[PDB]
C-alpha cells in the first residue's frame, strides 16, 4: 500500500496561509483605524 | 548421520550415530534427531515427540525516543519569522493604539509577547479599537501555531516504525540481498542441504553461503555483538537459547515442517511399543509438562513493539534552554539595576 | 468431508460427470434404507488438500483407487467394542485404506495402522476478539520518572533563585508564593500572584512558561502517540484458569464446548471429569452451527483440532475469530492416512511422503489451499 | 473575553457576581476547551495521514 | 489543577484516536480479495450474461 511516511517539516512554503491572514487581519487593522479617523473629521 | 561415499571401496556407508546404530553396538536413537528420506531407508523411525523447524533469529532493542531536540518539528526559520512577527505586531499595536483618538509600548509588547506563550505576566491590554480588532486575530493565530505544533511533532512521533522486522521467507532475503544485513547458516549441515535442493532455494543457499559461518555459538555471539545479523537453525535450539538470556527473539514463521523422533533399529518389537508409549505420553500432559519445565524457563518476550517513551534525553535541550534563560536573567538583573 | 482438505462437489453439469481438475470420487451410500443393494452411486468430487496427496502418491506409487466415500455412522468412535465410521470400515476389511482427517492417537492405533503425520493439529481454543482494552497507567506511561523529578528539580531551584535575586536585590514575593505560581503555570493555570515589576523576574517566568507549554505540547503528543497505537494479549490457556476447573468463579455461562464423537471428545473424557461433564452440559451443533452460535455471542469459546479451527479463523474476513496466543497446541499427534493392518504398502507411502516432504511440495499446497484472509 | 477565552487566553476584565453570567461564561469556557482539543485531534489526524 | 490537566489531555489524545482509526472503506484491490475466497450476502458482484 506504500504507508505515507509523512516525517516531514514545516517550512515558510510548507506554512504560509497563517502569515496571509495575519497580514490581511493587518491591513484589515489599518483600514479600519483610518475610517474611524475619517469618521471624527 | 553421513551418506559418506568413496571411489575407493565403491561403497556407501553411514559413519557417526547412525553408523554405530546400524553396526551393531548401539540399540536405538534418544537424540533429537531429525526426519526425512535419506534415513528412513536403513532404519525406520517412530512417531514424533515434537514438531520442529527452521526460523530466523534477530537481535531485539528497545525503542528510543528518535527526537534529537524541541527545534525539531518546523524550522529555525520558522521561529526566527514568528518572532520578528511578534515584533512587528507589538509595535504595530501600539502604532495603531497611541495614533488614533493607552498602550505604553512595553505594555503592549508584553501583552503581545504573553498572549503567544499562554501566558506571563502584564495586565494591561490595548484600549484603542483599531488595536482591539488587531489582536483578537493575534491570539487566533497563536492557537492556530500551538495547535499546528503538537499536531506534526504528534504525527512525527507515531509515523516511526524503524524495526521492519522479518516476517518470514517472503521477504526480500529470498528476492535479493544487500550489503547492510547478511543471512546464512552452519555449513556442512542438514539445513544447507535443504537449501541446495529447491530451485530459488539454491540460489539463496549459493548468496549465504558465499559468506556462511561454521559454528552455532560463534553465530550467537557474532549476533549478539552484531556482527552477523541473523542465522538460520533448528527451531528448540535458537527457541532455547532466546529464553535463556532475554536479549534476542526469534522471528519469521516455521515452514519447514520435519520434527523429531525416536531412532529405532529395522524390525524390532520396541519400535511399536516405542510408538504406542510416545503418543500416550503425548496425550496427557506429560510433553507440555517437560516443555515448559526444561526448554520454556520464563517468558521474557514483553514483544508487540511497545510504543515510544520519551525520555530525559530529548527535553534536555529544553532545560538547557531554561538554565541560558537562568543565566541571561542573572545578566539582564545587573543589567537593568545599571539602567535604573 | 468434515474438514476443508476434501470437499463434496455434487456434478459438472457440462460433462455429466466431474470436473478435470479435480478426482471424481464415488458415493454408494444409502440413500434412505438398506433394503437392496441399491449403492445410490452419484457421480460426485472431491477436492483439495488429501485429494491432491493422494494423487501424489498415485503418481509415484502406481496403484489404482476407488473412493468408498462413507460408511457413514461415526467419524470414529469404540461403541460397545466396535468402531464405526471410517475406522469401521477399516478395520473389517471393507475398504482396507482411509484418507482425509484422523487425528492419530494412541486408541485408534490400537487397532488400525498408521503413517507418518503430514500435518500439525492439536486441541485448540478459538474465541473472538473482544473490544481493545488499554494500560491502567497511561496517564503515567508517556513520561519517564526522570522527566518529573528533572522538572521538579528544576521548579525549585528556578523559584529559589528567582525570588532570592530579583525580589530583593532589585504583598510581597514569597516562596510559597512563587511556588504556587509555577506549579499553576505548568498545570494549565490556577489563579496566583503576579510577580512585582521586576524585569529579571517577568523573563524568568516567561522563560518558565514557555517551557511549561512545550511540556504540556510533548505530554500531550506522546500521550496521543501512546493512546493510538494498543493492543489485548491474548485468552488464558487451555489448561489453567481454574475457573475452568470451578465454574462458579465468575459467570458460570462461559459457553464452551466439542462434538461429540470426536478425537477432543475423547481427549477430554480420558484426561478430565468435571471439565468433560461441564462441557457436555453445554453440547453443541456442528462445526458450523456451533461457530455461527460462537458469533452470535451465544458462545464463548470452542474446541476443536487445529487445523480446521486456524483455516477458519484465519480465512473469515473481519478478524473478529482468532485463537489465543499466535497458536499453541497442547494435544499435538497430527493426521495421517490409515492403513490395513500388517499390509505392505506402509513403508512405501511413508517413503512416499518422506520424500515429498523433502521436495517441498506440500509446503506449495499449504498456499493452495491453507491460507486465510487474516494472515496480515 | 469571550474571544480570549476561545483562543487560548490573552487578558479579559472579570465579569461582574452575577452567578448566572459566571456559568454562562463558565459553559462558553467548556464549549471552548472542547473546540481546542477537537481542532487539535482533527488537525494531528490530518497531518498523520 | 494537575487532574485537570490529566483529564483535558487524555480527552484530546482518545478523541483524536479515535479520529485517526476509522477506514470505512475496505476498497476492492483487485482479484486476490475474499471475492475469490468466498462470496457473502453484504455485496455482490457478477457480469452480463453470454
Ligand atoms: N478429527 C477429529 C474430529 C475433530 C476433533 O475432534 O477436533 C476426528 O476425526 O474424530
Amino acid at each position: 500500500e506504500k504507508n505515507e511516511v509523512m516525517s516531514s517539516q514545516l517550512d515558510i512554503d510548507n506554512m504560509a496561509g497563517v502569515f496571509y491572514m495575519l497580514g490581511a487581519a493587518m491591513a484589515l487593522s489599518l483600514i479600519t483605524f483610518i475610517s474611524e479617523h475619517l469618521f471624527y473629521w | 548421520g553421513t551418506q559418506e561415499r568413496v571411489q575407493n571401496s565403491n561403497k556407501k556407508e553411514w559413519n557417526g550415530m547412525m553408523g554405530e546404530l546400524l553396526s551393531g553396538q548401539a540399540d536405538m536413537i534418544v537424540a533429537p534427531l531429525t526426519i526425512n528420506n535419506e534415513r528412513a531407508q536403513y532404519i525406520e523411525f517412530s512417531k514424533p515427540f515434537k514438531y520442529q523447524g527452521l526460523t530466523i533469529l534477530v537481535k531485539k532493542e528497545i525503542p528510543r525516543s528518535t527526537l534529537d531536540s524541541f527545534m525539531q518539528p518546523f524550522q529555525s526559520t520558522l521561529w526566527l519569522l514568528v518572532g520578528l512577527s511578534v515584533h512587528v505586531v507589538a509595535v504595530m499595536l501600539y502604532l495603531l493604539d497611541r495614533f488614533s483618538p493607552a498602550l505604553t509600548l512595553s505594555s503592549a509588547m508584553w501583552f503581545s509577547w504573553g498572549v503567544l506563550l499562554n501566558s506571563g505576566i502584564g495586565e494591561g491590554a490595548p484600549r484603542s479599537f483599531s488595536a482591539r480588532i488587531l489582536g483578537m486575530v493575534w491570539a487566533g493565530f497563536a492557537m492556530i501555531i500551538v495547535a499546528s505544533y503538537t499536531a506534526n511533532l504528534a504525527a512525527f512521533l507515531v509515523l516511526d516504525r524503524p524495526e521492519e522486522r522479518i516476517t518470514g521467507i517472503n521477504d526480500p532475503r529470498l528476492r535479493n540481498p544487500s550489503d547492510k544485513f547478511i543471512y546464512a547458516t552452519v555449513k556442512q549441515s542438514s539445513v544447507d542441504i535443504y537449501f541446495r535442493r529447491q530451485v530459488e532455494l539454491s540460489t539463496m543457499y549459493r548468496h549465504m553461503e558465499k559468506h556462511n559461518y561454521e559454528s552455532a555459538a560463534e553465530a550467537i555471539q557474532a549476533v549478539r555483538d552484531n556482527k552477523l545479523h541473523a542465522f538460520i537453525w533448528d527451531s528448540a535450539v535458537l527457541e532455547f537459547e532466546a529464553s535463556q538470556k532475554c536479549d534476542l527473539v526469534t522471528t519469521g514463521e516455521l515452514f519447514f515442517r520435519s520434527g523429531f523422533g525416536i531412532g529405532m533399529r529395522k524390525d524390532s518389537p520396541w519400535k511399536q511399543q516405542v510408538s504406542l508409549s510416545i503418543l500416550k505420553s503425548h496425550e496427557n500432559g506429560f510433553m507440555e509438562d517437560l516443555d515448559k519445565t526444561w526448554v520454556r524457563y520464563q517468558e521474557c518476550d514483553s514483544r508487540s513493539n511497545a510504543p515510544a517513551t520519551l525520555t530525559c534525553e530529548n527535553m534536555a535541550g529544553v532545560f538547557m534552554l531554561v538554565a541560558g534563560g537562568i543565566v541571561a536573567g542573572i545578566f539582564l538583573i545587573f543589567i537593568e539595576i545599571a539602567y535604573k | 468431508e468434515e474438514a476443508p482438505f476434501v470437499i463434496v462437489e455434487s456434478v459438472d453439469p457440462l460433462s455429466g460427470t466431474c470436473m478435470r481438475n479435480t478426482v471424481p470420487c464415488q458415493k454408494r451410500i444409502i440413500s434412505e434404507n438398506k433394503t437392496d443393494e441399491e449403492p445410490g452411486y452419484i457421480k460426485k468430487c472431491c477436492k483439495g488438500f488429501c485429494i491432491d496427496i493422494l494423487k501424489k502418491i498415485s503418481k509415484s506409487v502406481k496403484f489404482t483407487y476407488d473412493l468408498y466415500l462413507v460408511t457413514n455412522g461415526k467419524h470414529g468412535k469404540k461403541i460397545n467394542g466396535t468402531w464405526n465410521g471410517m475406522i469401521g470400515e477399516v478395520v473389517m476389511k471393507r475398504a482396507y485404506m482411509a484418507v482425509g482427517s484422523l487425528t492419530i492417537n494412541e486408541e485408534r492405533s490400537e487397532v488400525v495402522d498408521f503413517s507418518v503425520p503430514f500435518i500439525e493439529t492439536g486441541i485448540s481454543v478459538m474465541v473472538s476478539r473482544s473490544n481493545g482494552t488499554v494500560s491502567p497507567s497511561a496517564f503515567l506511561e508517556p513520561f519517564s520518572a526522570c522527566v518529573w523529578v528533572m522538572m521538579f528539580v528544576m521548579l525549585l531551584i528556578v523559584s529559589a533563585v528567582a525570588v532570592f535575586v530579583f525580589e530583593y536585590f532589585s504583598p510581597s514575593f514569597t516562596i510559597g508564593k512563587a511556588i504556587w505560581l509555577l506549579w499553576g503555570l505548568v498545570f494549565n493555570n490556577s489563579v496566583p500572584v503576579q510577580n512585582p515589576k521586576g524585569t529579571t523576574s517577568k523573563i524568568m517566568v516567561s522563560v518558565w512558561a514557555f517551557f511549561a507549554v512545550i511540556f504540556l505540547a510533548s505530554y500531550t503528543a506522546n500521550l496521543a502517540a501512546f493512546m493510538i497505537q494498543e493492543e489485548y494479549v491474548d485468552q488464558v490457556s487451555g489448561l489453567s484458569d481454574k475457573k475452568f476447573q470451578r465454574p462458579n468463579d465468575f459467570s458460570p455461562p462461559f459457553r464452551f464446548g466439542t462434538v461429540p464423537n470426536g478425537s477432543t471428545e475423547r481427549n477430554i473424557r480420558n484426561n478430565y471429569a468435571e471439565m468433560h461433564a461441564y462441557m457436555g452440559k453445554f453440547n453443541q451443533r456442528g462445526v458450523d452451527d456451533a461457530l455461527l452460535s460462537l458469533k452470535t455471542g451465544k458462545l464463548d469459546a470452542f474446541i476443536y483440532d487445529a487445523a480446521v479451527l486456524n483455516y477458519m479463523a484465519g480465512r473469515d474476513e473481519g478478524c473478529k475469530l482468532v485463537t489465543i496466543g499466535s497458536g499453541k497446541v497442547f494435544a499435538s499427534t497430527g493426521y495421517g492416512i490409515a492403513i490395513q493392518k500388517d499390509s505392505g504398502w506402509k513403508r512405501q507411502v511413508d517413503l512416499a511422503i518422506l520424500q515429498l516432504f523433502g521436495d517441498g511440495e506440500m509446503e506449495e499446497l499449504e498456499a493452495l489451499w491453507l491460507t486465510g484472509i487474516c494472515h496480515n
